[PDB]
């Protein structure tokens, strides 16, 4: 889970 | 009593493939489910992704003529976003490092084009992180926005934060839309319902304190992205705004094509968003005289800069297709046509056959130049005038 | 499956007799109005008006004290604000004309030290203007908030608005209020219930397209302002904050007064508002000796700066109370004593008795000196420390 | 009606  | 909508116009852009900054996945998947739904919903969708700050700005005035007094207007974007002094910041693929607000779209100044329509609803739903860029030194001084009660904002997290997707490789999917997609089809109030999606998303366990939805709402009648669009259009501004839809999602006729040879090879054109296409070759017949024979597909418009590794595969999966084949016809060669809007040209590529005759070991090279005009998005003309 | 509160501490200011700005009239209702309606949803309230910089400074840092874990925070403000590149910007009474954020109290930052309180919910009713001041140069560059999903902002405006109160003369009111106050008791969830209100307000003629309630909320758990607090406090931290409440809400005892002439005068004390307190001198015994006498309030704490036309008035709505006739004991001298939270001071006036004796022409002056110590905001000494 |  990654951040935009 | 009952409020309605003189249209229902969605703008949604997906931007993944940035030059100078970490690549994205889920806004792929996470647009391509937001259109669906939104079309359940009766919605004049515009699906688009990887856009440079140039093709932005040309979506939203696209977007803008769709949007006329009382229609309702929506804009979901998934991908890099900023917040710098009370104003949010979408950041397009062709951003360099560092970035600014001139390389940035203001979705403040979305929002006041908007108001000058005269458009029923504003509803905002912005798929984006939202730190500062302390590279950013402008401040743009924007003009005041007029009190119009319909301002909608569905910010996927909270001023300062981050919005997460799950890379989980396979599909990969966005957090505010995990929560977003069960709920989005409900007949309640648009404010209401993004208000039941933040509780849903509360109960998230990947992103518990670190992402959280963030409503911000002017709406003072009770709107919902359910309202019932004016029957008839029968007026002659109607007839106008449905001639501009269908414009942008024309897709080509799946044509025959008759080689010198006597080999026919079938052609078809699958639509995956208003930006992306898939071409399919099929050799419906041949010669008895030949029994060798493979048809591929060449020489595309620059302008698109198609890799040959998109193009000419076995499935529509190896192509970076969403589409799945049991949505395509099943046994051609499929070949992905993403970036549409980079289309200035008529479509123009040769469908070269290469062949191979009866007792000889020579190989045979028919070309044969196909022109499918302006399909899709590249059919609205976002490069004419000066 | 139901939301709980630790406690519901409210903390209201209404902001009226600005020295360098137009002064307002609705601040001083709609704040009455609001102690009340929140006391019944059982709020532990503070409330203030006409407040300088440095005396809300103080009032936050008291609010902040009777903030822990699980605590529902609220604050109402009314009077003059300003947003400015994000941030919202409440203005002292002592505000000078120009004024900038270094003059005034910004919210974000009040917000931020609730947070470090681990606080359950923050509820925000700002019922100030929203516009520009192009006269502020400085932007405050505040730390990134921590995502507590818990923030309920209730603005009366929209960002670059105004927010109205109609000066009707005989009692004057607020816009926000209006709606809010026929609202605010319903069991609906803080959000769902401010949306309600906006709705209703909508329907407003006076203010439609001028002003628009705008919410924003990260608030992804059904809490309202209904919840009800943990039962029995039995905690030694509990305890610590009732003490500190109820030392704020203490008001002097209705003492009878003995006159070396034989004369009886009745001191009667009523509370407004945290910051307001309203003395009355009823004359109860005379000697048959004496037929003339008057009784008169002077020598208060020049801190306090009383004016003279707001003392010794023969009703209560004199004085400028919103407290009626109806309310207060009939028949005595009412005083109002605004600005509580400018004594440093213990609170000592004399209670002068001018009377005359029977066949003589000649007045008798007879002044008796009365300590009331620190009645209600003035005991929790917000001059304490170096 | 006034502004605040």
């Amino acid at each position: 889970v990654r951040p935009r | 009593g009952q409020p309605l909508a003189k249209d229902k116009v969605a703008l949604l852009i997906g931007n993944m493939s940035y030059w100078e900054h970490p690549k994205l996945k889920a806004p792929l998947v996470d647009v391509y489910e937001l259109t669906n739904l939104l079309r359940q919903l009766d919605f004049k969708v515009v699906s688009l992704l990887d856009l440079t700050e140039y093709e932005m700005c040309n979506a939203v005035d696209e977007f803008l003529l769709l949007l006329d007094k009382g229609v309702y207007g929506l804009l979901y974007y998934a991908g890099h976003g900023y917040e710098n002094f009370g104003n949010s910041f979408m950041v397009p693929v062709d951003a360099p490092n560092p970035y600014r607000s001139e390389n940035c779209l203001c979705v403040q100044n979305i929002l006041k084009l908007m108001q000058e329509k005269e458009t029923g609803l504003n509803v905002f739903l912005l798929d984006m992180c939202r730190k500062r860029n302390d590279y950013d030194d402008t401040i743009p001084i924007l003009d005041a926005l007029k009190v119009t009660a319909n301002i909608v904002f569905g910010y996927a997290t909270c001023q300062g934060a981050e919005a997460f997707e799950i890379q989980h490789s396979g599909l990969a999917n966005g957090i505010f839309m995990k929560f977003l997609k069960d709920r989005l089809l409900e007949d309640k109030k648009i404010t209401v319902l993004l208000d039941e999606v933040a509780e849903d998303m509360g109960k998230c366990h990947l992103t518990k304190g670190r992402q959280a939805l963030e409503i911000r709402s002017s709406l003072s009648e009770k709107r919902a992205l359910t309202d019932p669009v004016q029957g008839a259009p029968c007026s002659a501004e109607a007839l106008v705004r449905n001639l501009q839809w269908a414009k942008a999602h024309e897709l080509p006729e799946s044509m025959c094509l008759k080689f010198q040879c006597g080999v026919h090879i079938q052609l078809g054109f699958a639509a995956e968003f208003s930006n992306v296409m898939i071409i399919y070759t099929s050799i419906v017949h041949k010669p008895p005289e030949i029994i060798m024979c493979d048809a591929y597909v060449t020489d595309f418009p620059l302008d698109l800069d198609i890799d040959p590794k998109h193009a000419n595969k076995g499935t529509p999966e190896e192509t970076g297709s969403y589409l799945v084949s049991k949505d395509l016809p099943k046994h051609c060669l499929y070949t992905r046509l993403s970036s549409l809007q980079k289309l200035k040209e008529h479509l123009i590529f040769t469908v070269c056959l290469s062949y191979q005759y009866s007792g000889l070991e020579d190989t045979v090279e028919e070309k044969q130049e196909v022109n499918v005009g302006k399909p899709l998005i590249a059919k609205l003309d976002m490069h004419r005038g000066l």
